[PDB]
């Protein structure tokens, strides 16, 4: 349920898994970083 | 003075040869780092190319002194006058 207002709870379904001038200085390999961040992203959305 | 002449050809070959060897390796190292930065940040290329020319002046400085001395020894040999 999503909080539309204090008098209205809305039932919802949200998709989880299927989702320019500079570059980052990656210390570990970029795959390890992207693989680790995507797990934190989905867990955070489920918690919210 | 038959020993001095011809032996100065070895001196000019070492002056130009060691200079060419160092300058060709030096620009391989400097140039490799320029392309490495350019391929990751194409926005910085106008600035980095100017930084490359500042280093190029210092990199070749002593090589150009060696080349000048080698040409001098080839056309106006100073050792022959010393008998």
């Amino acid at each position: 349920n999503k909080f539309v207002n204090t008098m209205t709870q809305k039932p919802t379904v949200e998709q989880l898994i299927p989702l320019h001038h500079w570059d980052y200085l990656y210390e570990p390999d970029a795959k390890s970083l992207l693989d680790g961040l995507l797990v934190r992203y989905v867990e955070s959305q489920v918690y919210q | 003075m038959e020993t001095v002449v011809g032996l100065t050809a070895i001196a000019v070959a070492l002056l130009i040869g060691l200079g060419a060897l160092g300058t060709a390796i030096g620009f391989g190292l400097l140039g490799g780092k320029f392309l490495e930065g350019a391929a990751r940040q194409p926005e910085m290329v106008p600035m980095l190319q100017v930084k490359m020319f500042i280093v190029a002046g210092l990199l070749d400085a002593v090589t150009m002194i060696g080349v000048g001395i080698a040409l001098f020894f080839t056309f106006a040999n100073p050792f022959v006058g010393q008998i």
